[PDB]
């Protein structure tokens, strides 16, 4: 758990290392449960 | 006596009643159920964005 | 084709400037945008200044 | 308890209500009917001119004009009727008490905002009005504060992105293609069936039947072959004189214009195009947002399957790694003025008025130095 952080801060530069994390990490945008946000028509 | 009951010139705003097209007819009843003048105002974490954003857009200009 | 820039690096001082060039990269504050209306200002506030 | 007015006008509509009320007072058309038969019958009701909805009860006897075309007003002595009418006749109330709030179209003329001000102050004695960006308006009615908007109405179609409440003035694109041209383009692929319409009663016959049985195709070429090969896609409108005519292969004619304007001859583009043109001329940065946050406004928008053909055209040009998305509220014809509602109801609002004083010293311009 502490050699997956520092190898994803030495990814993120630009150290193009061949290292497979076990655990996944994905960046999304937070959601919204306000009332006033209409859901979309379609997928 | 429905017709004895009430008199379409005694209120013009039941009279209004009488002159509706029926899709304006749905256009109001859906949107006083929605009440989305009501929602925007009640909810206060985008009231007060909406505030400080109209005034410190004035601040700076325009 | 350009990787972004990372700041020359004392002996003793290598990862002050990783950090800053981190920084640099990557805003702190990204909550700016579409998600401004997902946090109310005071909580928004609170995780800025955390 | 004076409250604010709010007023909204088109080309064609003219609405109405008090601020802070989820409902409007008056809708009515924005039409200007003048007697055309010699009228003789003496003591009985008759008038110099009629206005709004009682105008379109007479028909018959009558020539309609519209005073805005495109958005631009062509006779300001209708407007100041239809003004009159609204504030008389609709709402009952005097114009000299209670504040108006006034839309606009983003684009126009120097001199359509400073004639709206110097009527609006010197014949109604408005203690205060302010002119705001109609587009503006219906993405505040969604309730979100960033995204691009697309405004179709009668007069013109215009998209507009606004980011963190700010609307960009030069990536604003705006398209002069709107529900009247798509009318007159309907009753002429009307005409080729045997079917012939031309006064302006016959024009608004036309409007009605594109309003209730109009439709947008997903595949125009497969809709094409099918109702071609097919008479499934036919329906009956019964006109009001009682005759019954079927409306046939055009339903999906006509409203495909606002896509391909080569129909009509348009040197334009599209309106998906539009649209993506629009999105390509902001920055980068908030270009993601703005695929994200996309809703549809006006009555030319109401149109079966506009969603799904906008998302479908928006998704080919964009790029695959980005997601669309379209929101369409159920309420779009008139989100302009609920935005409008809510504009005026803020706390902070009250010091936005344009002050009657104050134009005593500035004069016509003082909506430049404050709006
Ligand atoms: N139910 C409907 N279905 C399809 N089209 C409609 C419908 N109602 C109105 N329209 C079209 O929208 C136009 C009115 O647009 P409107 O919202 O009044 O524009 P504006 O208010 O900006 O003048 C009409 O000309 C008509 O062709």
């Amino acid at each position: 758990h502490e050699f997956e952080a520092l190898m994803r801060m030495l990814d993120n530069l630009g150290y193009r290392t061949g290292y497979p994390y076990r655990y996944p990490l994905v960046q999304e945008k937070t959601k919204h449960k306000s009332e006033v946000e209409i859901p979309a028509t379609v997928t | 006596e429905r017709y004895f009951d009430r008199v379409d010139e005694n209120n013009p705003e039941y009279l209004r009643e009488r002159n509706m097209a029926p899709d304006l007819r749905q256009d109001f009843n859906m949107m006083e159920q929605k009440k989305r003048v009501s929602m925007i105002l009640q909810s206060p974490a985008f009231c007060e964005e909406l505030e400080s954003m109209i005034q410190e857009q004035f601040k700076k200009g325009k | 084709t350009n990787v972004p820039n990372v700041y020359p690096a004392a002996p003793q001082g290598g990862m002050a400037a990783l950090n800053m060039s981190l920084g640099m990269v990557t805003p702190v504050n990204d909550l700016r945008g579409s998600d401004s209306i997902a946090y109310d200002k005071g909580e928004k506030l609170l995780r800025c200044k955390l | 308890d004076i409250a604010a007015l709010v007023v909204d006008n088109g080309s064609g509509m003219c609405k109405a209500g008090f601020a802070g009320d989820d409902a409007p007072r008056a809708v009515f058309p924005s039409i200007v009917g003048r007697p055309r038969h010699q009228g003789v019958m003496v003591g009985m009701g008759q008038k110099d001119s009629y206005v709004g909805d009682e105008a379109q009860s007479k028909r018959g006897i009558l020539t309609l004009k519209y005073p805005i075309e495109h958005g631009i007003v062509t006779n300001w002595d209708d407007m100041e009727k239809i003004w009159h009418h609204t504030f008389y006749n609709e709402l009952r109330v005097a114009p000299e008490e209670h504040p108006v709030l006034l839309t606009e179209a983003p684009l126009n003329p120097k001199a359509n905002r400073e004639k709206m001000t110097q009527i609006m102050f010197e014949t109604f004695n408005t203690p205060a009005m302010y002119v705001a960006i109609q587009a503006v308006l219906s993405l505040y009615a969604s309730g979100r504060t960033t995204g691009i908007v697309m405004d179709s109405g009668d007069g013109v179609t215009h998209t507009v992105p606004i980011y963190e409440g700010y609307a960009l003035p030069h990536a604003i694109l705006r398209l002069d293609l709107a529900g009247r041209d798509l009318t007159d383009y309907l009753m002429k692929i009307l005409t080729e069936r045997g079917y012939s319409f031309t006064t302006t009663a016959e024009r608004e016959i036309v409007r009605d039947i594109k309003e209730k049985l109009c439709y947008v195709a997903l595949d125009f070429e497969q809709e094409m072959a099918t109702a071609a090969s097919s008479s499934s896609l036919e329906k009956s409108y019964e006109l009001p004189d009682g005759q019954v005519i079927t409306i046939g292969n055009e339903r999906f004619r006509c409203p495909e214009a606002l896509f391909q304007p080569s129909f009509l001859g348009m040197e334009s583009c599209g309106i998906h195009e539009t649209t993506f043109n629009s999105i390509m001329k902001c920055d980068v940065d908030i270009r993601k947002d703005l695929y994200a946050n996309t809703v549809l406004s006006g009555g030319t928008t109401m149109y079966p399957g506009i969603a799904d053909r906008m998302q479908k055209e928006i998704t080919a040009l964009a790029p695959s790694t980005m997601k669309i998305k379209i929101i369409a509220p159920p309420e779009r014809k008139y989100s302009v003025w609920i935005g409008g509602s809510i504009l005026a109801s803020l706390s902070t609002f009250q010091q936005m008025w344009i002050s009657k004083q104050e134009y005593d010293e500035s004069g016509p311009s003082i909506v430049h130095r404050k709006c």
